[PDB]
């Protein structure tokens, strides 16, 4: 019923600032022991950086060490993370996180879904959707595969449901690879029954945020 | 201050099968008896999900085959019976003193027998064509173990430098993974070829398996 859900990611100039919210549902801010930052570049490794205790205590690792402000707005229910003067070593998925009232208090059991955070000069781009269509070149048993590719877009990430989020079985979405372009290229898959090619309707929905680039594509 | 280093770093093991994972922090991370060390589990795209506090006990809703031991200096992570559903990175973290950190993260694969690759061809869309560059992309479905070889061939002439592939995490639902190759060329370069084929190596497959297709069936 505690849901943590963020909002403030995306593209950020070098020597720019970013701010982060952790908007707190199903619970209240004040109630909390700790809330937390936590940050995991894409190579990966996680980083604690910042907490406020209820009673309004700050800490922030030294490794970034006066450049982040965590804060909070009890009316609000929501606490954020300010840091400027960004640097390339500063893009990671961002993750707030409550601490606990007990053991030791700086363990997270809770945690929200994550944003990231790219740090470039280059700019957004949206993607092409392409169909990626069934085939008796795609059919080799009696299954066949459809999907869509998403290219040409900057930064990451972009998310891809099939039919709505009604079709989950038999999807493969890969992970997006870096294009010598400097641009992002992802493809995602659904195995499916070929003799339901004629008759079931199969839309991949495509969301880049970043350049409010969304699309429906039909294959 | 303080730095945790688990090992392995990588480690795959058989359904069933007892795994370990070792935690040393560069000092002591205890106090009034208790150890303050903790274990995390990741699952790709997600958060970070707790699994053992204060070194031994179990957050609630956590299978019972997850323990934690160890003090001091020295922790162990256990999974009694490696399931499916296991497959991700495991983190130690202490919450001893602030810069509260994490070990390096071990990476648990589960192994699996052989399965060969089912391999699937897919021609440039025309709606791409027209932007002047066609991008052909083969599909190497549920397969173990995760190495796999993919060579494309364009009239049979090898490609090299041309193409990116991308490989998924393991499936649970069958401790699989899939793969995706584009290759990308020119329109010029594609409308001047026919045969476009895509050969795989795998060590399920006794020999590659080529998937191919001829523009003007594209």
């Amino acid at each position: 019923e505690v849901q943590l859900v963020e909002s403030g990611g995306g593209l950020v100039q070098p020597g720019g600032s970013l701010r982060l919210s952790c908007a707190v549902s199903g619970y209240s801010i004040t109630s909390g022991y700790s809330w937390n930052w936590i940050r995991q570049a894409p190579g990966k490794g996680l980083e604690w950086v910042a907490s406020i205790t209820y009673d309004g205590s700050t800490n922030y690792n030294p490794s970034v060490k006066g450049r982040i402000t965590i804060s909070r707005d009890d009316s609000k229910n929501t606490f954020y993370l300010q840091m400027n003067s960004l640097r390339a070593e500063d893009t990671a998925v961002y993750y707030c996180a409550r601490g606990s009232h007990y053991f030791g208090h700086w363990h997270f059991a809770v945690w929200g879904q994550g944003t990231l955070v790219t740090v470039s000069s280059a700019s957004t781009k949206g993607p092409s959707v392409f169909p990626l269509a069934p085939s008796s070149k795609s059919t080799s048993g009696g299954t066949a595969a459809l999907g869509c590719l998403v290219k040409d877009y900057f930064p990451e990430p972009v998310t891809v449901s099939w039919n709505s989020g009604a079709l989950t079985s038999g999807v493969h979405t890969f992970p997006a690879v870096l294009q010598s372009s400097g641009l992002y290229s992802l493809s995602s898959v659904v195995t499916v029954p070929s003799s339901s090619l004629g008759t079931q309707t199969y839309i991949c929905n495509v969301n880049h945020k970043p350049s409010n680039t969304k699309v429906d594509k039909k294959v | 201050d303080i730095q945790l280093t688990q090992s392995p770093s990588s480690l795959s093991a058989s359904v069933g099968d007892r795994v370990t994972i070792t935690c040393r922090a560069s000092q002591s991370v205890d106090y009034d008896g208790d150890s303050y060390m903790n274990w995390y589990q990741q699952k790709p795209g997600k958060a970070p999900k707790l699994l053992i506090y204060a070194a031994s006990y179990l957050e609630s809703g956590v299978p019972s085959r997850f323990s934690g031991s160890g003090s001091g200096t020295d922790f162990t992570l256990t999974i009694s019976s490696l399931q499916p559903e296991d497959f991700a990175t495991y983190y130690c973290q202490q919450s001893h003193e602030d810069p509260y950190t994490f070990g390096q993260g071990t990476k648990v694969e589960i192994k699996r027998t052989v399965a060969a690759p089912s391999v699937f061809i897919f021609p440039p869309s025309d709606e791409q064509l027209k932007s002047g560059t066609a991008s052909v992309v083969c599909l190497l479905n549920n397969f173990y173990p995760r190495e796999a070889k993919v060579q494309w061939k364009v009239d049979n002439a090898l490609q090299s430098g041309n193409s990116q592939e991308s490989v998924t995490e393991q499936d649970s639902k069958d401790s699989t993974y899939s793969l995706s190759s584009t290759l990308t060329l020119s329109k010029a370069d594609y409308e001047k070829h026919k045969v476009y084929a895509c050969e795989v190596t795998h060590q399920g497959l006794s020999s590659p398996v080529t998937k191919s297709f001829n523009r003007g069936e594209c």
